[PDB]
């Protein structure tokens, strides 16, 4: 692919210089273009936070569908949402395996399984972010029509997790229909990348673009809509747990900007380096890079943990719990 | 998987269904336990609420129509059994409807041992209120008679009850006093709320008002149940 | 996953002023899904490390 | 006062029983624990086999 | 006048005639028998549907029928071989405490704070239940309703009276007085020729049916006996209250003979029943749980807990086979 051959300054330069002069300008010196020996995160760093990110993920799953299996008898459509959200412990999983795997047999390399590393990555990102908003359309419709019988219907909790599941798996298939095997043109090491050919930096846009218009601008918008409208309806009666849902509904939200915001932010922040708007440096590429790493972790850690903190914040569940910890200290001690 | 077992299990899916279309129509009706002294107006409230839809003692139920919304009214004043043998039955009511009657702080139990009538009633919102089965039962308090407290409330001192009074010898700053005693007893003020009104012989009036809380005590179950929180 | 992981163009300018016999070594990439267009690797002298032009006309018409 | 009457009367009627010595019901209660032991299925398990709840 | 005193007097003459016939004690006995060890127990069926705390149970008269009353207008007539349905009979009240299964298979009774006992034919000759008859009589809220026979049926209520009823004709055949609080449980002898009644002046009366006059009273309990039950001899029978504690009565020695009772148990107790064979006592509480008791040695041979609201009926089957529970959360438990 790559290829050169030493000039030696020989009597033949190995391109027939020497009988060519032209001109050369004054005494120049320093002007660093080459850059190389960039710092970058280490690749085993990220499979080990991920590690714990998943186990994490997979307890609190786990502690939030046992509850749910106890009391299934008297369960809603947002019991049924927060439980579609645990699907995300079996997505995670099979992106960790053919990863951790490809990390310890570095010749399973195949563009095959880059695709299915990154699809279920997608998925996992999400699935929770759209299964959220219908969350918050459910509580607004419970509180507007609170006269009503059919926002109570478990039938709306399934339809709404499918078009949630039927969204997230429509963006994961979009943005991953792309990734291939790339050989590493500074070792010579294979891994996964996007190749779209010739027009490989207009397919980085374009998921990027994605990503942040529909999966975290218009679930923004639409989230503070849907909460709006509630306190609208909820401000003008006289319950005294009335500064009770507005620390819910600001903490909700708030979490959501707050570490869904930092991974889209250096990525523009990316996209102006690559277009030269910013000047370029060393130092420059270098910061990005691991800021890119530890967003995206942070992104990875808030989606593990929303359905844990989405039942912690109500009372019902807390009081489930605290019996559930009370009959596990009675016996089994 | 057998041929007289077939008509045994959709017979019970026909019973459980029908089960379920019936427990979800009565998910849908307000609930509300009418409670009162000897004498304080329960009756003129029944009457108030003009009923439009549909030994023997006992509950005494009531059932109307309010802006499509049915409440049903369980009266039990005919049962003179121990109350905490039966009580614990009306633990998912919607509301609680107590009646007071503000012209009863003048005259005495027909007992004839000589209490006031409105400590025995405050006695009986403390006793009833702070309960075990009723921790976050909304209460909506019926201040009646407001007419006859502006005959007493000239000629009669207040001090004949709540000795302790700063003075003004009206109806406002006494009737307002009554309001404030009675809401004093709650011991969980930050999570159940009083909705208080005086309503004399005034029309059309306190089904609205009955409206008004429950439609708030609705809101605050959905709030409940959503997750909110 | 691998999101994190980027491949970006080695020559952060283009400098001019290719002075015969200045010239310790050469390299020559190729191009790829890391940058679109080819960049040249020389080291003048010693260590340090400079990327010709380019420009096709000059640079590549002697290769 | 005839309530009072009545009471004493029901008293009386009480009063005017027999009783059976304390160790001759505990035998019996011993014989009749003892001569049904078999045929308890909760005192003395039995097998799913038997059991129409198996 | 001065009758009262007479009594008091022929009340420390009974007492002189309750120690000396109490020649040695149920604990001293029955020492040298083992143990029956550990006994435990799998909840073999779970049966749902109720929308509302249940509030009593009782069993068909051989086995597999079962009948569940609960606070929300509904009796639902059950088979437990099977988890199904096989009758489901809309109430005019829906406050009822009470339910019972004739023993011939083909009626049902309940009642409740309507004072109303309601007859219901299961077999018509149409096959849709109705109402056979509404018998009114009682000034306070039905308790108890235990069938005699097909048109004979014994109620107890919170009037502080008992009445023996006659279906046909709907009228008090005849009335049991003598309480001083609330009837709150009731238990029928096998033979069906006595029953005892268990009120709330923390007291037991053993009446007639054929006379109709009380013939013992039992007393030793501190607070309200909530539960009631005849010893399968019929010649003992045991009680439970809000004490958090069991005892056990003796008809013939007119005594106490032991009392159930163990720390860590403060909730008290609903519901009562006694084994086939007499030995273990089975005993609902407040706590959730559901306990079992060595009845001849007064030692927890096991618990039942599965439960997350309370136990507040609690029923044996007559072979004995398995234990039916139900709590307040609209669940009954079949245990084997």
């Amino acid at each position: 692919d790559f290829l050169t051959i030493f000039l030696d300054d020989d009597e033949s330069w190995n391109e027939t210089l020497n009988m060519s002069g032209y001109d050369y300008s004054g005494n120049f010196s320093l002007e660093v273009s080459v850059c190389e020996m960039t710092t970058v995160v280490p690749y085993t760093w990220n499979v080990g936070i991920l590690s714990l990110i998943f186990l994490i993920n997979v307890l609190g799953n786990g502690l939030v569908t046992y509850i749910f299996c106890k009391h299934r008898s008297r369960a809603g459509a947002i019991d049924i949402l927060l439980l579609g959200i645990c699907l995300n412990s079996l997505c995670l999983s099979i992106s960790l395996l053919a990863e951790v795997l490809m990390f310890l047999f570095p010749n399973i390399i195949s563009t095959g399984l880059c695709r299915l590393e990154i699809f279920f990555y997608y998925l996992y990102v999400y699935l929770d972010i759209f299964s959220v908003v219908c969350v918050s359309l459910v509580r607004y419709l419970l509180v507007a029509y609170s006269t009503r019988s059919w926002p109570k219907k478990q039938s709306l909790g399934w339809v709404l997790t499918s078009a949630a599941l039927l969204i997230a798996l429509v963006l994961s298939g979009d943005a991953c229909r792309h990734r291939s095997r790339v050989v590493d043109p500074v070792s010579k090491q294979a891994m996964c990348y996007e190749n779209a050919g010739n027009m490989t930096a207009d397919w980085r846009l374009h998921v990027r673009t994605v990503s942040v218009t529909a999966g975290f601008l218009l679930p923004l918008a639409l989230l503070i809509l849907f909460y709006a409208l509630t306190w609208c309806v909820v401000r003008r009666t006289k319950l005294q747990a009335r500064r009770k849902v507005r620390g819910v509904i600001v903490a909700v939200v708030l979490l959501f900007f707050v570490f869904c915001f930092p991974y889209h932010v250096l990525n523009l922040l990316d996209t102006l380096l690559r277009r030269r708007w910013i000047r370029d440096s060393c130092y420059t590429r270098g910061l990005i890079n691991v800021g890119l790493a530890v967003t995206s972790l942070l992104q990875a850690l808030y989606s593990a943990v929303v359905p844990l903190i989405y039942s912690c914040l109500g009372s019902l569940f807390r009081q489930r719990m605290y019996g559930l910890f009370q009959s596990l200290r009675q016996s089994f001690m | 998987l057998s041929a007289e077992d077939k008509a045994a299990v959709e017979r019970s899916k026909m019973i459980d269904r029908n089960l379920r279309e019936d427990g979800e129509k009565a998910a849908r009706e307000v609930k509300l336990l009418l409670l009162g002294a000897g004498e304080s107006g329960k009756s003129t409230i029944v009457k108030q609420m003009k009923i439009i839809h549909e030994k023997t003692t006992g509950i005494v139920e009531t059932h109307f129509t309010f802006k499509d919304l049915h409440f049903k009214m369980f009266d039990v004043g005919g049962q003179r059994s121990e109350r905490k043998k039966w009580i614990h039955c009306f633990e998912g009511v919607t509301a609680i409807i107590f009646c007071v009657a503000l012209s009863d702080y003048d005259l005495v139990l027909a007992e004839d041992e000589e209490m006031n009538r409105m400590h025995e009633s405050m006695k009986l919102f403390d006793s009833i209120c702070n309960n075990k089965w009723f921790t976050d039962t909304s209460i909506i308090l019926f201040l009646n008679k407001k007419d006859l407290f502006e005959e007493k409330i000239k000629k009669s001192p207040l001090t004949i009850c709540y000795p302790e009074y700063a003075g003004s010898n009206t109806y406002e700053e006494a009737a307002a006093y009554i309001q404030c005693q009675f809401e004093d007893l709650n011991k969980r003020k930050d999570t159940k709320e009083i909705y208080t009104h005086f309503t004399c012989a005034t029309d059309t009036k306190n089904v609205q008002f009955v409206f008004d809380a429950v439609t708030d005590v609705i809101i605050k179950n959905n709030l409940k149940d959503c997750g909110l929180f | 996953a691998s999101v994190a992981t980027e491949l970006r163009c080695q020559c952060l300018q283009t400098l001019q002023g290719i002075h015969p016999k200045n010239i310790q070594s050469v390299n020559v990439k190729s191009p790829g899904p890391h940058c679109a267009q080819t960049e040249v690797i020389a080291t003048l002298k010693n260590g340090r490390k400079a990327c010709l032009n380019p420009a096709s006309p000059i640079v590549k018409k002697i290769i | 006062i005839a309530q009072a009457r009545k009471l004493v009367e029901q008293l009386k009627m009480e009063a005017n029983i027999d009783r059976i010595k304390v160790s001759k019901a505990a035998a019996d209660l011993m014989a009749y624990c003892e001569a049904h032991a078999k045929e308890d299925p909760l005192l003395t398990p039995v097998p799913a086999s038997e059991n129409p709840f198996r | 006048d001065q009758l009262r005193q007479e009594a008091e007097q022929l009340k420390n003459q009974i007492r002189d005639a309750r120690k000396a016939c109490a020649d040695a004690t149920l604990s001293q006995i029955t020492n040298n028998i083992d143990p029956v060890g550990r006994i435990q127990m799998r909840t073999r069926r779970t049966l749902r549907g109720h929308l509302a705390k249940i509030y009593a149970m009782h069993w068909g008269t051989d086995s597999r029928l079962l009948v569940s009353a609960s606070q929300d207008g509904k009796l639902i007539i059950w088979d437990s071989y099977t988890t199904n349905k096989v009758h489901a009979i809309p109430l005019r009240s829906s406050w009822v405490m009470t339910c019972a299964y004739a023993p011939s298979g083909n009626y049902v009774a309940c009642g409740g704070l309507d004072n109303i006992c309601s007859i219901y034919n299961l077999k018509t000759r149409e096959g849709n239940v109705r109402v056979s008859r509404e018998l009114a009589g009682h000034t306070g809220y039905l308790s108890c309703c235990r069938f005699l026979d097909d048109n004979q049926i014994v109620t107890s209520s919170g009037d502080t009276t008992c009445a023996l009823w006659d279906i046909e004709t709907g009228q008090q055949t005849t009335t049991f007085t003598g309480h001083t609080g609330d009837v709150m449980s009731l238990s029928l002898a096998p033979d069906t020729r006595l029953f005892v009644s268990g009120a709330c002046d923390a007291s037991a009366k053993l009446w007639d049916v054929r006379e109709g006059m009380c013939r013992q009273t039992f007393t030793g309990h501190e607070s309200d006996i909530n539960a009631i039950c005849f010893f399968p001899n019929g010649n003992a029978f045991a009680t439970g209250s809000d004490d958090a504690t069991c005892r056990l009565f003796d008809l013939r020695a007119d005594q106490e003979l032991m009392t159930y009772s163990h720390d860590n148990i403060i909730c008290g107790i609903t519901s009562v029943s006694f084994s086939k064979s007499g030995r273990l006592l089975l005993a609902g509480y407040d706590d959730f749980n559901c306990n079992v008791w060595d009845a001849l040695k007064a030692d927890r041979a096991g618990v039942l807990a599965g439960h997350d609201n309370r136990v507040s009926c609690l029923g044996v089957t007559d072979d004995g086979m398995a234990v039916a529970t139900g709590s307040w959360d609209s669940f009954l438990k079949i245990w084997n």
